[PDB]
């Protein structure tokens, strides 16, 4: 019951999936061969961690996950890597030719050749669920597969699973590690196409994560490995309510109730703390008050934007580790006085708190220090629209000259799809303005 | 594997092609007998891009050698890496092209093209996932220019959804005194604008000037010029041949470099000809360009930069930012983030560090304006036209070629002058 | 009240089914439009290439006449 299926699409989605599932295994005590000595019910059960892992009669704990990519080389590393025994071969799906950073090839030319097989593989995971809750979809905005194939898959999932909830973790592009000039095109195309098919999407700005690694972990030139280990801690914080249980645990769907006031306004801003190196953590124990204060430092946000210049429609605090309500309440009171969080006038101003007592975990050989307590803030702020505005501006500069558009038209797309997507983004930006205006 | 099929046509094409295979064979640890004798697994990671794997652990360049006379290929076969090429991939005629684009494209070349296609088909049919083709040739001769562009059109008919990439050697009076080179070059460019996805403009004018001015060679030889060409070709194919994130195959390269289908003529560059700041500054200096064009006479649509060797990635990132910021006027503002940078740990032979530059600059119009000026100077007096009409050509085809190349110049100027506001 | 309760749940069923139906139809129209557009572009490319081959025939037929007619 309450199973969740994860779908990792394209290089970014797959490599972030690698990091997440490795971290889940460490959190739950699951070995690389899938054995979990602590689980005394063999071949099944309804424990919290069973939302993310099925079980075989031989005691293997198998991620409820599909990895899909239109070329083989990234998923091939999963097939030969440390956690290869974790997955059945059928969960790792690859084509031979990728989308060449082209939404049109991911959604149409190449993607259409593998979509039926992917849905078939997803259906086999669903059929093993007694109460499937929904999907978690990991992908880049910028790649041809992450953009085009994800939108195709999300459309097909709406048809095949109705209004079953679909959540996204979406990698927003940054020039420091981007690989295509057309990533603004792919980003707008997929955001337009997926908007009505996604219930909630957590954008991760690669530049925000890059800056955090540089500034907080003293990493000179962060790699995807550096970025993905930090991303997995945020993902783990968000999903920990699904995988563990406890008295103070609050289900992600309960936060979602507060986070999504209108169907299109479904893009929470995540902020995570503490991100500190072993060298700095050695001296200092970071208290509940300290990590809570850090949640309101813009430098710790997963998306670059200024919430001080916007209005809040929700604020959720997801704590994990050595944390008790008394300290949270005190920390929040201090922040209410010294910070002037401004809410829109139509929603309550309380902060919604959950606590998972399971302590945070780190992967061996990483840069993050192991800490006794951590927190992920999820806020619904009008400021997140600033991320759309930066993308829309880059889209506009190129599209005015129709630069690179022939690559999409050559694959069967029409200019009408670009303007339709951009108009949808203009309406979304307008939506975020409207919800921030005071009532009558 | 994403295989590339290599074709080299004519004297220049086979000469440049042979050196290319010598250089990258050395880089991948392949010896003249086809056996691997390297030290790093990175050398074999993507070896299938350019080599077939035969029994006995033999690596055979996926390469086809075309020419209408036997001479050049005979010396290739007895060259350094002659025995490495597949004997059956040599396709040569006898009549020769006589430096006549019409003979290469319409007559002698047309009688041989079917034989070449048979070899292309056999190489492509055993490809796991064919990327496309790369052609080496000159534009000033007869076989490489005329038959080379014919091969492109015929291949495109059978592989219309594959990338076509050429290394095209532009003629200069400083290297060859053959008078009808501007005719052959203009007729060839007429084809390249329509039927290739990306063309590296290897300009003998720039190669001579580099050797004479910079390297101080009073009398540069084709060997000297080809040293520059092979080092450049190695550089611009590094991202295709080694594991990496950026421009790792022909199609992603084109998607990053070609904002409008006709503007696909690249200005390559190489440094050095040493610190990371100096390497980047050199890389953007006109003296280091393999096309005789000054980038400060135009604006960059897109740029690819490849650094090779052990160096600070942080410093490369800072210096590439610094160069763009201080030269912002020369990068079109309506293509954000149009300069992409890749780093390869493996340096080229004989250097601790190197940089290779691929620019899509509107200043490439200077190259075409030079060819056009020489073309019209001969065409205004209908000089030497009988060599071409004698093959069946009508002078209207010359007018259309001239016109199409003039339109290309106007097109590069349109986007040079375009503004964001 | 019972009849209203029935109308609420059948309204929810109707809306979900119309959402599924509309997504299915839009996707079919998109995939067929794209398929037709790409096929047309490939056809135009080959037709131009075929025009070149026709022109090649006229060229060789022009040399044939020049040579035999004059000699
Ligand atoms: N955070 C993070 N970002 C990544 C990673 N890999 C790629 N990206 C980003 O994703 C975007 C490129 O998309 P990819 O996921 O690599 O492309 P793809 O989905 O495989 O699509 P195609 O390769 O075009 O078929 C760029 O913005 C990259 O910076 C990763 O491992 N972690
Ligand atoms: C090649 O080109 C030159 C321009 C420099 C860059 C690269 O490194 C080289 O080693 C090589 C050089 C060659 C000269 C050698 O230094 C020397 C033995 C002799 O003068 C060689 C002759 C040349 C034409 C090359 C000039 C250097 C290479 C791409
Ligand atoms: N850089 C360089 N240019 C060459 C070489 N061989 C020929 N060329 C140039 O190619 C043009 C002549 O074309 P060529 O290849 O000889 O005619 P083809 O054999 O009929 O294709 C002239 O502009 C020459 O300068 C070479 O090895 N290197
Ligand atoms: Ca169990
Ligand atoms: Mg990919
Ligand atoms: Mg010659």
């Amino acid at each position: 019951m309450r199973e969740c299926i994860s779908i990792h699409v394209g290089q970014a989605g797959v490599q972030i999936g690698n990091a997440c599932w490795e971290l889940y295994c460490l959190e739950h005590g699951i070995q690389p061969d899938g054995q979990m000595p602590s689980d005394k019910t063999i071949g099944g059960g309804d424990d919290s961690f069973n939302t993310f892992f099925s079980e075989t009669g031989a005691g293997k704990h198998v991620p409820r996950a599909v990895f899909v990519d239109l070329e083989p080389t990234v998923i091939d590393e999963v097939r030969t890597g440390t956690y290869r025994q974790l997955f059945h071969p059928e969960q790792l799906i690859t084509g031979k030719e990728d989308a060449a950073n082209n939404y049109a090839r991911g959604h149409y030319t190449i993607g259409k050749e593998i979509i039926d097989l992917v849905l078939d593989r997803i259906r086999k995971l669903a059929d093993q669920c007694t109460g499937l809750q929904g999907f978690l979809v990991f992908h880049s905005f910028g790649g041809g597969t992450g953009s085009g194939f994800t939108s195709l898959l999300m459309e097909r999932l709406s048809v095949d699973y109705g209004k079953k909830s679909k959540l996204e973790f979406s990698i927003y592009p940054a020039p420091q590690v981007s690989t295509a000039v057309v990533e603004p095109y792919n980003s707008i195309l997929t955001t337009h196409t997926t908007l009505e098919h996604s219930d909630c999407a957590f954008m991760v700005d690669n530049e925000a994560i890059y800056d955090i690694c540089r500034r907080n972990l003293d990493i000179e030139r962060p790699t995807y490995t550096n970025l993905n280990r930090l991303i997995s801690q945020i993902v783990s914080s968000i999903t920990a309510s699904l995988r563990f249980d406890g008295a103070l645990n609050v289900d992600l769907t309960e936060f979602q109730t507060n986070l999504v006031p209108y169907p299109r306004i479904h893009f929470p801003l995540a902020t995570y703390a503490p991100v500190i190196s072993a060298e700095k953590a050695y001296h200092e124990q970071l208290s509940v008050a300290e990590i809570t204060n850090a949640c309101f430092e813009p430098a710790n946000q997963m998306v670059k934007c200024d919430p001080r210049h916007g209005k809040y429609m929700a604020c959720c605090l997801l704590y994990r580790g050595d944390v008790v309500p008394k300290d949270v309440n005190a920390a929040i009171a201090t922040i209410k006085t010294k910070r002037s969080i401004q809410f829109v006038d139509w929603c309550p101003t309380g902060f919604k708190v959950g606590i998972n007592y399971q302590p945070p975990t780190v992967v061996p050989g990483g840069d993050l220090a192991k800490v006794q307590r951590a927190v992920c803030m999820l806020s619904n702020t009008t400021a997140i629209a600033e991320a759309w505005a930066r993308l829309d501006h880059k889209f506009d500069l190129m599209y005015a000259k129709r630069a690179f558009v022939h690559w999409y038209v050559g694959e069967g797309m029409e200019e009408g799809e670009f303007s339709e997507a951009r108009e949808d983004m203009a309406a979304l930006e307008k939506d975020y303005e409207e919800v921030g205006v005071d009532s009558v | 594997m994403r295989e590339i099929v290599h074709i080299q046509a004519g004297q220049c094409g086979n000469q440049i092609g042979a050196k290319f295979w010598e250089v990258i064979s050395d880089e991948h640890g392949i010896d003249p007998t086809g056996s691997y004798h390297g030290d790093s697994d990175l050398q074999l990671e993507r070896i299938n891009v350019y080599y077939n794997e035969a029994t006995g652990n033999k690596y055979v360049p996926r390469a086809i050698l075309v020419d209408l006379e036997p001479g050049t290929m005979d010396s290739v076969r007895s060259g350094p890496f002659g025995q490495i090429f597949r004997p059956d991939n040599f396709v040569f005629g006898q009549s020769g092209a006589g430096n006549n684009w019409a003979k290469g494209h319409y007559t002698e070349g047309a009688e041989l093209v079917d034989s070449v296609l048979d070899v292309v088909r056999k190489e492509s049919e055993s490809c796991d996932c064919l990327q496309g083709f790369q052609l080496t040739h000159s534009l000033g001769g007869g076989t490489g220019s005329g038959m080379g562009t014919l091969l492109i059109s015929k291949i495109r008919e059978e592989y219309p959804d594959r990338i076509m990439n050429t290394f095209s050697v532009m003629p200069s009076p400083k290297v060859s005194d053959t008078v009808v080179e501007p005719y052959n070059a203009t007729l060839s460019v007429h084809q390249l604008v329509e039927n290739t996805d990306e063309t590296y403009c290897i300009d003998n004018e720039a190669l001579y000037d580099i050797c004479f001015r910079t390297l101080k060679l009073t009398t540069p030889t084709y060997g000297d010029l080809n040293h520059l060409v092979s080092a450049t070709m190695s550089g611009v194919t590094t991202c295709l041949r080694f594991p990496g994130q950026l421009n790792a195959d022909l199609r992603k390269l084109a998607v990053n470099m070609v904002p409008f289908p006709r503007l696909h003529f690249f200005m390559p560059g190489f440094a050095p000809l040493l610190t990371v700041p100096e390497l980047t500054q050199q890389m953007f200096d006109s003296k280091n360009m393999m096309a005789a064009c000054d980038p400060r006479h135009g604006r960059y649509l897109t740029v690819a930069a490849i650094f090779r060797g052990r160096m600070s990635m942080k410093e490369v990132d800072e210096q590439m930012l610094n160069v763009q910021n201080k030269n912002s006027s020369y990068f079109v503002e309506w293509i954000p983030n149009n300069v992409k940078t890749a780093v390869c740990d493996i340096p080229p032979r004989g250097l601790k560090m190197s940089a290779t530059f691929i620019g899509n600059s509107t200043a490439i119009q200077e190259l075409f304006k030079r060819i056009s000026e020489q073309f019209t100077a001969m065409f205004r007096r209908k000089a030497f036209l009988h060599w071409y009409t004698g093959e069946g050509m009508d002078e209207m085809e010359f007018t259309e070629a001239e016109s199409n190349m003039n339109d290309l110049v106007s097109e590069y100027q349109q986007y040079q002058d375009a503004t964001a506001d | 009240k019972r009849e209203h309760e029935r109308e609420v749940i059948q309204k929810a069923i109707e809306e979900n089914n119309n959402f599924i139906k509309m997504a299915k139809e839009k996707l079919a129209q998109k995939m067929e439009s794209n398929k037709e557009n790409r096929e047309a572009h490939l056809a135009a490319m080959l037709e131009r290439l075929q025009e070149k081959d026709k022109h090649a025939e006229e060229v060789r037929k022009n040399k044939e006449l020049k040579e035999e007619a004059s000699r």
